[PDB]
RNA sequence: CCGGCCGGGAACUCAAAGGAGACUGCCAGUGAUAAACUGGAGGAAGGUGGGGAUGACGUCAAGUCAUCAUGGCCCUUACGACCAGGGCUACACACGUGCUACAAUGGCGCAUACAAAGAGAAGCGACCUCGCGAGAGCAAGCGGACCUCAUAAAGUGCGUCGUAGUCCGGAUUGGAGUCUGCAACUCGACUCCAUGAAGUCGGAAUCGCUAGUAAUCGUGGAUCAGAAUGCCACGGUGAAUAC
RNA sequence: AAGAACCUUACCUGGUCUUGACAUCCACGGAAGUUUUCAGAGAUGAGAAUGUGCCUUCGGGAACCGUGAGACAGGUGCUGC
């Protein structure tokens, strides 16, 4: 019928739904083509339909917001793979094999105190 | 300096905050200032008394203060007539009505603030040191203690140097976040100077 | 790390051509994380390279790194006390990272009029080679083998 | 209806606030939705540690403040009434809102 | 390519062409093309004389070259014959607009010497 | 610079400058508003501004008039 | 922090509360671009000096009320730096505890 | 009327609470019949998962008497106390820490993308008008997942300059202003106009950094009438290398 | 120093004050206050009007103000050996 998964790379929190149908992938009504220009991958959200073939097999219905371009592609990544669960573990064992639904924590770090931005030092005097 | 205060790190987890009251942004400062006004001079005027530590609560325009002491009797006084000599003086200076109850303590060697009190008492009364020291803390253990440490820096027996000195019997792990203990500090102004005394009581594990 | 031997972290094939030579590439040319520009370049480099060596852009670039690609390497190491130049063969991981590196070093140089210019610029000179790349590449053989009493 | 909105420095103390204005209300004359979140206002603070020099060694403090909503949809008179000189619960600040 | 005193450019846009003359910047050179009528995209050896012409009408609003530096050196001249802070800060060679004086403020008063 | 409600001076060097103005000239006037502008009535006189630690006689001109009174009457001495 | 130096702040609060949370009129209201622009705006500069060198809020420090330091205020607890710290690690600033995230 | 606007909906993001969960627990091998460890399952996460707080006994008679407390010693028509200015902002010079540069992965225009974390009642101040712009009026709303500061900038997409002390740099000076504020000259910030300095990657030396780290682009807050390139936080794109 | 135009400000110049700007008293006279004028850089000094309250031992009060008197108040003065 209409199924889903998360996806939430950096801050970002993607919104992913799936039905089998056409090819096409909209996202904040926008295309995938003109919502992801030139930056540095677009099919990184195609990666996952890769191994799972698409071509014209499930239209998905995309939202997300939250972090910039990468942040959000990476998050419909993780989305689309947590979504593909309709074919439950026969999908997640190659899956699985090729990183993909590793959530990927790493957060900015945070700002310590006497530090100029989280590892960078200031300099060093010594006379 | 090195070590940081243990009733603070474990205000969230374990100990509890004394002054337990809501307030907006604007008013927050000076309620902060009245809670310190009737504070300092509270334990100014209940010094015989014996007071460990003052809890102030603040519902809807109502400072309900609460002084946690060793001896009820001398703060009550006769027909509790020095408790409404109290209520007066300390509820011009905060901010309208008051409410002052008092928690006895059946234990007074127990609590940090009365010990390091007591053996700043005793050093102004030219006692050696280490007799206040040592029997403060053999005291302790035999009501029911597991660890107090007191720690007295300073001049101390009228010396030209200073030197810090401390005897502890158990168990006290400061870096244990779990573990309940009362720290508490006084200054003893002697005719050489002043000597600090830091207390820690570890009571219970959790 | 004194013992700590742990693994490196995988990296991702670039979209127009998916592969991981070139991958690598992007990442040494790029400065200030700025890979959209950097990628930009590259293919820019990489698509007047085949224009004008008439072959594709793999094989291209491969027949190019390759010829600035270090055989041996030189470490000077002091066993005993004294420090002398010993030659030491390069690991196949480090080896076409490291001629990568010359090639976007002698780019840097060489001020024709753009980055995607100077590469293909670089490469087409790697090709056959008569670069500045290339020339880093010889003189670093002749250190291991004028150096080779050092084993 | 009756928006009522309330905030408090720790996280359960207000929850038993939380529970008996609800409970004062949801028995005594029906209706509420329920404890209504928010997000939490952590006002920071960065204090240099040291009386004199020592620029890096500082400590951070923070004051978490919980906020709580109730939400009632009906001005019921037996609910109205007992929001009213019925709250108590100190350290928790309350703004009942029509 | 001859308005005003100077101005001899070529091979360089219009906009940026009209820089080059003394009292004519960025946004003034955009408001002389504006009211001249002449697109910024064109360069001067691209336009006729007929469109030139009017260009020296246009720049003759505004006060520039020895017109304005005599205005310029007219003003500093003043202040150092009142006698004010701003004429000692410039006849002894030292920033003018409360500026560090102790560490930097080498354009003003010069390059490094010795002690 | 500042202040476009009017060109600010003191209200006691107002009314010490129209006291010496309608009189005539005489004397070099002690005043420590340095602050206070300098209006056209003030030509002519000597007045004494405080640099500091003493009093500079500034006789006042034509040019001297949008400038403020701390301007002819340098505070730091060097060399 | 000087017995001298807080008692001379009370007058600057004092004096504050006075004449400026008041007259503000004179600065405001009257030095405005409207039919005021003429001799009323000239006459309410002129006026605004016969007032004390203090009133104005921007003369007050802001220093901290249990010891009078000047810097290292904080303006939601009142009170320095030094004495804030003394003060939260010990309960007195209700929750305020060790932060860390 | 085609904007979560609308009834409405309780799935999802999110917001909070309270629970599950990662313990070398399972698996084989190396091992001393250990402790371990090396790989391997599953898992969102794997051997203290990442980051923080947490700082032993004591060292430097380390810093602080100027935050406060404080023993002595000192001053009392004064080293006490109120006021106007001036000074802490001086400038042959030397160093420290930054920032902005020296460009073409750039500069400049016109388009348009996607954040987080904050903060606000003598407050933050829309929207509309006046402004070339700082800003100036009128004033909506919000003690706030409601209102406001607030279009994030890098980034795309087109244009145009074509290696020049340059359409690089944006110093310095002159003029004209703006707000705050009794008051802007010593001694503020910002704007406009014109001006257009050094500088073409830096001698001996030398510093930080082991992944969402360095690098680079915005953003906020605290103190604060006004006055950050500092400090304290926040999130974008996002490397190289560790034999 | 989590932000020096005055303030801050501890420093300088000149003006100035000595129970003092801040405190409790022994007690003399007045409600407290508010509006407003003059000389002065301003601190200050000189006024001119109005108001004249909560309890009566009513020779007094509980506050506030300004005198004389001393207990003194005050010091970011030195000593972090
Ligand atoms: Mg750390
Ligand atoms: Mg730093
Ligand atoms: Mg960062
Ligand atoms: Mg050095
Ligand atoms: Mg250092
Ligand atoms: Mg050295
Ligand atoms: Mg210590
Ligand atoms: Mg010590
Ligand atoms: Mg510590
Ligand atoms: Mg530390
Ligand atoms: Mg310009
Ligand atoms: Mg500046
Ligand atoms: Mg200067
Ligand atoms: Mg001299
Ligand atoms: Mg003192
Ligand atoms: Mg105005
Ligand atoms: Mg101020
Ligand atoms: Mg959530
Ligand atoms: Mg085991
Ligand atoms: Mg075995
Ligand atoms: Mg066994
Ligand atoms: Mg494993
Ligand atoms: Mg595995
Ligand atoms: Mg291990
Ligand atoms: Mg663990
Ligand atoms: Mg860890
Ligand atoms: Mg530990
Ligand atoms: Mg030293
Ligand atoms: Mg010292
Ligand atoms: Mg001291
Ligand atoms: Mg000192
Ligand atoms: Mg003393
Ligand atoms: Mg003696
Ligand atoms: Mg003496
Ligand atoms: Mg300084
Ligand atoms: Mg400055
Ligand atoms: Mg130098
Ligand atoms: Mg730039
Ligand atoms: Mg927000
Ligand atoms: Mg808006
Ligand atoms: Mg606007
Ligand atoms: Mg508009
Ligand atoms: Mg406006
Ligand atoms: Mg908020
Ligand atoms: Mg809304
Ligand atoms: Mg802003
Ligand atoms: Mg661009
Ligand atoms: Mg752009
Ligand atoms: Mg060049
Ligand atoms: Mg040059
Ligand atoms: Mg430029
Ligand atoms: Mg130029
Ligand atoms: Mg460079
Ligand atoms: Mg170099
Ligand atoms: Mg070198
Ligand atoms: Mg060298
Ligand atoms: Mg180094
Ligand atoms: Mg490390
Ligand atoms: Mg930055
Ligand atoms: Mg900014
Ligand atoms: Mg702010
Ligand atoms: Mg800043
Ligand atoms: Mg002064
Ligand atoms: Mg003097
Ligand atoms: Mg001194
Ligand atoms: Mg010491
Ligand atoms: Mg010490
Ligand atoms: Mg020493």
């Amino acid at each position: 019928n209409q199924y889903y998964g998360t996806g939430r790379r950096k801050s970002s929190a993607a919104r992913v739904f799936i039905k089998p149908g056409n090819g096409k992938i909209v996202i904040n009504q926008r295309s995938l083509e003109q919502y992801f220009g030139r930056e540095t991958a677009r099919m990184v959200v195609r990666q996952p339909l890769e191994l799972v073939d698409m071509v014209e097999k499930l239209d998905l219905y995309i939202t997300v917001k939250g972090g910039g371009i990468s942040g959000q592609a990476g998050a419909i990544r993780h989305g689309i793979t947590r979504a593909l669960m309709e074919y439950d573990e026969s999908l997640r064992s190659e899956l699985r094999k090729a990183g993909f639904v590793t959530r990927d924590a790493r957060q900015v770090e945070r700002k310590k105190v006497g530090l100029r931005k989280a590892r960078r030092r200031p300099q060093f005097s010594k006379r | 300096g090195q070590k940081v205060h243990p009733n603070g790190i474990r205000l969230g987890i374990v100990k509890p905050w004394n002054s337990t009251w809501f307030a907006n942004t604007k008013e927050f400062a000076d309620n902060l200032d009245s809670d310190f006004k009737v504070r300092q001079y509270l334990t100014k005027e209940l010094a015989k008394a014996s007071v460990s530590r003052i809890v102030i609560e603040r519902p809807a325009k109502s400072i309900r203060v609460t002084i946690h002491t060793a001896r009820p009797g001398i703060v009550i006084g006769k027909k509790g007539e020095d408790v409404e000599k109290l209520r007066k003086v300390v509820a011009d200076i905060a901010g309208v009505p008051a409410q002052i109850n008092i928690a006895e303590v059946r234990k007074p060697e127990l609590d940090a603030k009365l010990v390091a009190d007591s053996i700043t008492s005793q050093l102004e009364r030219r006692v050696m040191f280490r007799r206040a020291m040592k029997r403060a803390v053999q005291n302790a253990m035999r009501l029911g203690a597991k660890g107090i440490k007191v720690e007295v820096s300073g001049r101390l027996g009228g010396a030209e140097i200073a030197r810090t000195e401390w005897y502890r019997e158990g168990r006290v792990p400061l870096h244990t976040l779990r573990a309940d203990i009362d720290y508490n500090t006084s200054e003893a102004h002697t005719t050489y100077g002043v000597i600090g005394v830091k207390v820690w009581i570890f009571k219970g594990e959790i | 790390p004194r013992r700590r031997v742990i693994g490196q972290r995988k990296i991702l094939p670039d979209p127009k051509f998916g592969s991981e030579l070139l991958a690598k590439f992007v990442n040494i040319l790029m400065v200030d994380g700025k890979k959209s520009t950097a990628e930009s370049i590259v293919y820019s480099a990489l698509e007047t390279l085949a224009q004008r060596s008439g072959k594709s852009e793999l094989e291209a670039f491969e027949v190019a790194l390759e010829n600035v690609r270090p055989t041996v390497e030189v470490k000077s190491r002091r066993v005993g006390g004294s420090t002398y130049q010993v030659p030491v063969e390069v690991r196949p991981v480090r080896r076409n990272a490291l001629a990568m590196r010359w090639i976007v070093e002698a780019a840097r140089k060489r001020g024709d009029k753009s980055m995607a210019l100077r590469l293909a610029n670089e490469l087409s000179d790697a090709a056959e080679n008569k670069g500045t790349a290339v020339k880093k590449r010889e003189d670093v053989h002749r250190m291991a083998e004028a150096n080779k009493a050092f084993a | 209806r009756i928006r009522i909105r309330l905030k408090a420095f720790d996280h359960r103390l207000i929850d038993q606030a939380t529970a008996e204005i609800v409970e004062t209300a949801k028995r005594t004359g029906a209706q509420v939705r329920g404890p209504i979140p928010l997000p939490t206002r952590k006002e920071r603070f960065t204090v240099l540690i040291s009386p004199h020099v020592n620029k890096d060694a500082r400590d951070q403090y923070e004051i978490r403040t919980h906020l709580r909503l109730v939400d009632i949809v009906e001005p019921t008179e037996k609910t109205v009434d007992a929001l009213m000189r019925l709250d108590l619960a100190a350290g928790v600040d309350v703004q009942i809102s029509l | 390519a001859r308005i005003a005193g100077i101005n001899i450019p070529d091979h360089k846009h219009a906009v940026i062409a009209l820089t080059s003359i003394y009292g004519v910047g960025k946004t003034r050179s955009k408001a002389i093309l504006a009211a001249a009528g002449i697109a910024e995209d064109v360069k001067i050896s691209e336009l006729s004389e007929g469109q030139i012409d009017t260009l020296r009408d246009e720049v003759a609003k505004f006060v520039v070259e020895g017109d304005l530096r005599r205005e310029i050196s007219m003003s500093i001249k003043r202040l150092m014959d009142l006698g004010c802070y701003r004429g000692l800060r410039h006849r002894r060679g030292l920033p003018v607009r409360g500026q560090r004086t102790k560490t930097n403020a080498r354009t003003r008063k010069g390059p490094r010497k010795p002690i | 610079r500042s202040l476009k409600k009017g060109p600010f001076i003191d209200l006691h060097l107002l009314k010490k400058v129209e006291k010496a103005v309608e009189s005539g000239d005489k004397k070099p006037l002690r005043t420590w508003s340095r602050r206070s502008t300098i209006f056209p009535n003030m030509i002519g006189l000597t007045i004494a501004v405080h640099n500091g630690r003493q009093h500079v006689p500034v006789f006042v001109t034509d040019e001297m008039v949008g400038h403020k009174l701390g301007e002819f009457a340098p505070t730091r001495t060097y060399r | 922090a000087k017995q001298s130096m807080k008692a001379r702040e009370v007058k600057r609060v004092a004096l504050a509360d006075k004449y400026f949370a008041k007259r503000a009129e004179l600065k405001a209201i009257i030095s405005d671009v409207n039919a005021a622009s003429d001799e009323d705006r000239w006459n309410a500069v002129l006026k605004l000096q016969t007032l004390p060198r203090d009133s104005s809020p921007s003369r007050q420090r802001n220093r901290c009320r249990q010891t009078g330091r000047p810097h290292g205020f904080l303006r939601k607890f009142g009170l320095s730096r030094i004495k804030v710290r003394e003060a939260a690690m010990r309960g007195e600033i209700p929750g305020l505890k060790k932060a860390s995230w």
